[PDB]
């Protein structure tokens, strides 16, 4: 199984209700023993980051439903490297919101892994 | 018990009181379930006060099998206690009855308690009862909490052998952190500082009103627990009329068969009066008003017999259009029933259109003139959408604008450089930051003049919006006055325009709190919050006579479209609708003044229930609002707006979606609706374009112009199918009410999140039954085209526009911006009218500035899982 | 227009044949009796005709058959749930208590599936075929039997 | 076996326009819908192009998925026999019998069927109903979406 016990904070992107997905995937990461940190819906990039580095996490799970997540997740990336946490993994699964050329795009920035709907 | 819940308030209070000068470390501890190996460190989801540099928070597990409590926790505490911090709290998983392993490693120790504990004898049994030094019985307005707290108090002192003390000075508090601005917890908190204080620790004399006590007065309350079941007492207030509908129909129809059989003996020779003195007897058995229906009823005949309606002053109204063929088509069809038991029992269950219980409509009849041409604009800058609405509106008498925000404003925040916030901003709808930006929205417009009426779709921020869009309409015309007369009106003749502005001023915000949690999941503010300032503006308009502009638009449209049936969304709607009743009855406000400002919003499917969805809203409204409440006629009618459903419409084969719009059309014509939106056929893909817009409103203009059938104004009426599924809704939506009812009403029922839970299971059915292939939808699971499976909005220049018009806005008020920000504040704490400052706030403060005030009081909106 | 001066007059006949027997029995309830009423109804069952008096006689039979699931031999599916779990009846018969009404509605418009079948000349609508009948027709025997698997896809 | 008649009902082609076709499919909507309203035995739905072409691949399923629509998205479809009770269809009932038995009288004051064929009186009947439809059409006495009413700005032919 995992070597150290892995910490996760999920939520959902800004102003984005829809967290019926998020709430999916903190339930297989409690199953599969990670201690996550729920932050629920309607987080903002500057909310999400705080808890990341306050907690010390090794990975950040944000669903974006209500598109803007380009610009989201660049700013998570940067607000990330800039208050020493860059070794956290942004991580980013908004159904298909998302397309190729986003993903490709994001994930060049910084972001760990962007999960398409393939 | 609400640990996380309370300890998040406390922490407000600290930085209430002291004016957040004191740094807080908050250790979190969470159980982890030993099979999963994981954890849910779920307390950080509920804190809401921790967002500040002098906040930190860290949540752990407790890794460990029969502890609550980390093995790690005293050199975590160490490490904070290291970090200068002024007050570490620590809070454990859920306690048993033994379990106080907390007790050692901190200074002060907190047992945090529900009303339900069991018997008495049970304290006897919790080792924590026997350490701590505060005890706070939480969710205090649950049942029992009143013997509850006399319990524990009891036992607290027991435990101390404190004898020769008051067991109301025992250290036991009853909170509620679940109410904003809660004395409860305050009270606990003012104990807390004593003891912390004399416990080495520095400080500031506080800014908090010192209350004294133990238990929450259970203020701000909004739907008070006597009226818990009103939901159920309007159940059986409908039932009731029915079984008196069968009743007074059985009188009449015996009362018509003996005088009947009376005048046959006498045709007959042979004679028996007896039969006389039985009908007699159904006289007086019939009603008072059942009687004088029956009598109308013949001259109610003669009136839908002519060409004209005639009814010193005279008013005739045409009864009959005349077809291509030569038939005469009346608006209003009478029935033809000869037994008079019939005749009573439609009279009472669906009279003609503009009768009692107006389940063919509100009105006699449709309004003959050209539809109401709703003009909606909303999109970029306040600059971009006043051109819009000033070339849409051009050369039109009926100003009637509606008005979208974009999602920044729709959160009561304010535009900014940040990338979560400066994308959003003027995309989807109208930027609106401050006061300035309102005005130039409605420029050129005259808000005060009669023919113009200003609608604006917001929900969480919409009373600071309404106070812009008020002071915008006051400022309009001491512009007008500064112009006409060339010098500034007096302080006597300011203030004589002002008042004369709020009373005239029409327009409405379609703000509906009940629907944000329920269906959207879009709140900002807590929904008791909102409730309160929603009856504060209730309560100002009533002082100033604002009686041309509406404050709340009941909206069932959102619940739909997250997978509501008919029945659910229907009911959901018309229970928010009574609670909005008896939350403005609770701040002590008659039935008549409210009820006739009462807009609705419903959304029309394809199921069969949505045929008589309109009618069934009608009766259930109209009969309730006359037994139950006992109102007037204006607020017995009950009128709403229905837009066709866009969860029926797919991207899968648009061109299917107008015919499906237009059954959907038709329906809510049919059942004399109030307001009609159509959609377009692209709304499932694309922008709705100037063409696909034309199909949308072409709908609209067919069926109402060219549709034979609906030259006919109640159609609907005398169908058996109709009567039937009118009866079957009607019942399930009483049912509905009953089952929110025993969940402590709506509020209660939100409480446990039964609506957002209900939903939900209704949406996945549709969405199993619509994969399987067992709900059929043309162009999709079924008939599917055999050839293929198959912006920007906003410039750049506006999103700096509006940045440098909102920092442009803040230097103008520097001075007067804390100030304003700090009264607005108290009248919270002060548990004053909020709207009432919000007239003034809005002057100096932009909407982002009194949002996060609203923030800090403590108004904001707890998540929850 | 015969048969509708026939409706209107029996449909009278029907209305006050109950209206007799209805107040006889509510004398009875009250003490004294006059069976002279009974005399005037047992007219009424003579005026009625053969055709008119069956009618009647199986409209509590006949709703009672409208009143399950099934229309019990063979058998047919009479409601259809919808999403939000209401029944639906694919035949809704009127709640009329004036046997006049119920009557006049029998002669005037029956049940789909019975005389004078305007509702319909079939019971119910068939389950195999929809009433869907679509034109076609383009070029030579070739081309349109293609057309025709098309539609009939 | 014989007293029950069968008819086939196919929606008005005089109702569809080449102005604006795409409304075309709101009126043969309608149409459909009363048609199975009233148990129907069999239906035709005509395209939105039908005042232009004859019936495209594209255009006669938009044709063909009214007739699917109506019959398995419908809700108040799924009775089947929703214009019984209505106030409206007794009354309409009655009145439209009643004029086609007094157009029964007429013809048969003039020889029957054949008799009044001899008078060209049904070809003649037609043509006037035709004009007067004409004579409202052309005014704007009987309004027609798109066509003497709520013109396309935009379109020109
Ligand atoms: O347009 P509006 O909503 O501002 O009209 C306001 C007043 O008109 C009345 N009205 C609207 N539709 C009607 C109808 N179909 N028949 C009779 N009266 C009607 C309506 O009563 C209203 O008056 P009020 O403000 O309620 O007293
Ligand atoms: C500009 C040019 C325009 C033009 O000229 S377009 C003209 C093209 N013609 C058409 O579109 C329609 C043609 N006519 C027909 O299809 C038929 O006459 C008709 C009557 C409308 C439909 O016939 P069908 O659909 O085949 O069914 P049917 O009435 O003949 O009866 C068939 C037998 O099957 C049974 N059946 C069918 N449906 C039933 C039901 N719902 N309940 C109980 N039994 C049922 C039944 O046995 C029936 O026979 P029977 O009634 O016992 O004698």
């Amino acid at each position: 199984g995992p070597a150290n016990k892995v910490r996760f904070v999920t939520a959902a992107s800004l102003f984005d209700g829809h967290d019926a997905s998020i709430n999916i995937m903190r339930r297989i990461l409690q199953s599969q023993g990670c201690e996550v940190i729920h932050l629920g819906h309607n987080r903002s990039v500057q909310e999400v980051v705080t808890a990341a580095l306050q907690e010390d996490v090794q990975g950040i799970a944000i669903s974006s439903y209500q598109g803007g997540h380009v610009e989201y997740f660049k700013y998570m990336i940067d607000l990330l490297r800039e208050h020493g946490g860059e070794h956290i993994q942004v991580f980013g699964g908004g159904g298909g919101v998302i397309v190729p050329d986003e993903i490709r795009e994001l994930q060049a920035y910084g972001v760990a892994r962007i999960y398409s709907p393939e | 018990a609400g640990k996380s819940s309370l300890t998040d308030e406390l922490i407000r209070r600290f930085r209430l009181d002291q004016d957040d000068a004191l740094s807080i470390a908050v250790i979190s501890i969470d159980p982890s379930r030993r099979k999963s190996g994981g954890a849910l460190l779920g307390d950080r989801i509920r804190m809401n006060a921790i967002n500040h540099p002098n906040i930190f928070m860290r949540s752990l597990a407790t890794r460990e099998a029969g502890s609550e409590i980390s093995q790690a926790l005293p050199d975590v505490i160490a490490a904070c206690k290291a970090a200068r911090f002024d007050l570490v709290i620590v809070e454990t998983s859920g306690i048993g009855q033994g379990d106080a392993a907390i007790v050692p490693h901190v200074d002060l120790s907190l047992y945090v308690m529900t009303p339900e504990f069991g018997a008495a004898s049970q304290l006897e049994k919790i080792d924590m009862l026997d350490f701590a030094d505060f005890v706070a019985i939480n969710k205090f307005d649950r049942k029992g909490a009143q013997d509850a707290w006399r319990d524990v108090a009891k036992q607290v002192q027991r435990n101390r052998e404190q004898w020769h003390s008051r067991a109301e000075d025992m250290p036991v508090y009853g909170t509620q952190a679940s109410r904003f601005n809660d004395d409860g917890v305050t009270m606990l908190y003012q104990g807390l500082v004593g003891a912390l204080g004399a416990r080495g620790m520095s400080l500031k004399p506080g800014t908090l009103p010192n209350l004294e006590g133990r238990i929450s007065t259970g203020q701000n309350v909004i739907v008070p627990p006597a009226r818990s079941r009103y939901l159920a007492e309007l159940a059986d207030t409908v039932r009731a009329y029915h079984r008196r509908v069968v009743a007074q129909s059985k009188l009449a129809r015996e009362r018509q068969q003996l005088r009947a059989a009376h005048d046959m003996l006498q045709g007959a020779g042979h004679e028996s009066a007896a039969l006389e003195t039985l009908a007699s007897e159904r006289d007086v058995s019939l009603g008072a008003v059942e009687r004088k229906l029956l009598a109308m009823w013949p001259q109610m005949q003669q009136a839908y017999s002519g060409d004209e309606y005639v009814v010193d002053k005279e008013i005739r109204t045409g009864l009959i259009s005349t077809t291509l063929s030569g038939t005469k088509i009346r608006k209003v069809v009478l029935p033809r029933f000869e037994d008079e038991g019939e005749i009573l029992k439609w009279l009472m269950r669906e009279n003609v259109p503009g009768s009692f219980p107006y389940t063919a409509g509100v009105f006699a009849f449709k309004r003959e003139g050209e539809d109401p041409t709703r003009m909606f604009a909303g999109e970029g800058d306040a600059f971009r959408t006043n051109r819009r609405f000033k070339l849409v509106s051009e050369g039109m008498e009926a100003k009637r604008l509606s008005t979208a925000f974009d999602s920044v404003t729709l959160y009561g925040e304010d535009p900014h450089e940040r990338p979560d916030i400066y994308g959003k901003v003027g995309n989807s709808g109208v930027s609106i930051a401050t006061l300035e930006d309102m005005k130039v929205l409605y420029d050129g417009f005259d808000l005060t003049n009669p023919s113009t009426s200003v609608s604006m779709t917001i929900n969480g921020p919409a009373p600071t919006i309404l106070a812009m869009f008020m002071n915008t309409a006051i400022d309009q015309q001491i512009d007008r006055f500064r112009a006409d007369n060339g010098r500034d009106p007096t302080a006597d003749e300011e203030a004589k325009i002002r008042a004369w502005v709020l009373q005239n001023v029409r327009g409405t915000v379609q703000a509906d709190i009940l629907k944000e949690d329920q269906g959207q999941n879009t709140c900002i503010f807590s929904t008791e919050f909102s409730l309160k300032v929603m009856g504060d503006i209730q309560e100002y308009f009533v002082h100033h006579q604002v009686r041309n502009f509406y404050s709340v638009s009941i909206s069932g449209y959102h619940i739909a479209e997250a997978g509501a049936n008919p029945i659910s969304q229907l009911a959901f709607t018309l229970a928010n609708g009574f609670t909005y009743v008896e939350a403005y009855l609770a701040r002590g406000m008659h039935i008549d003044d409210f009820a006739p400002n009462l807009s609705f919003f419903f959304s029309n499917g394809m199921d069969p229930e949505y045929s008589v969805l309109g009618r069934v809203a009608r009766r259930i409204w109209a009969v309730t609002m006359r037994d139950k409440y006992g109102a007037n006629d204006r607020s017995q009618k009950l009128k709403y707006h229905i837009q066709t459903s866009g969860r029926s419409l797919h991207a899968q084969e648009i061109d299917f979606n107008d015919i499906r719009t237009t059954l959907q059309a038709l329906i809510a014509i049919y059942d004399n609706c109030n307001s009609l939106h159509t959609n377009a056929y692209d709304e499932a893909i694309t922008t709705p374009t100037a063409e696909s817009v034309r199909r949308a409103l072409a709908i609209q203009l067919i069926i109402n112009r060219e549709w034979g059938v609906a030259k006919c104004e109640n159609p609907n009426q005398g169908s058996f199918l109709i009567e039937e599924l009118t009866d079957l809704v009607e019942e399930a939506v009483l049912q509905e009410f009953e089952r929110i009812a025993e969940r402590g009403g709506v509020l209660g029922a939100m409480e446990t999140g039964y609506q957002r839970g209900k939903i939900q299971e209704e949406s996945l059915y549709y969405e199993q039954l619509k994969h399987d292939g067992t709900l059929p939808i043309i162009g999709v699971n079924t008939f599917r085209n055999p050839n293929g499976d198959p912006l920007a909005r906003s410039s750049e220049d506006e999103k700096q526009s509006q940045l440098h018009r909102l920092t442009e806005f803040h230097g103008a008020h520097q001075a007067d911006a804390e100030a304003m920000l700090a009264r607005l504040r108290q009248a919270v704490i002060d548990n004053r009218n909020v709207f009432a400052v919000l007239m003034d706030a809005v002057r100096v403060c932009s909407l982002g500035q009194i949002t996060h005030a609203l923030f800090e009081v403590g108004g904001q909106y707890r998540r929850n899982m």
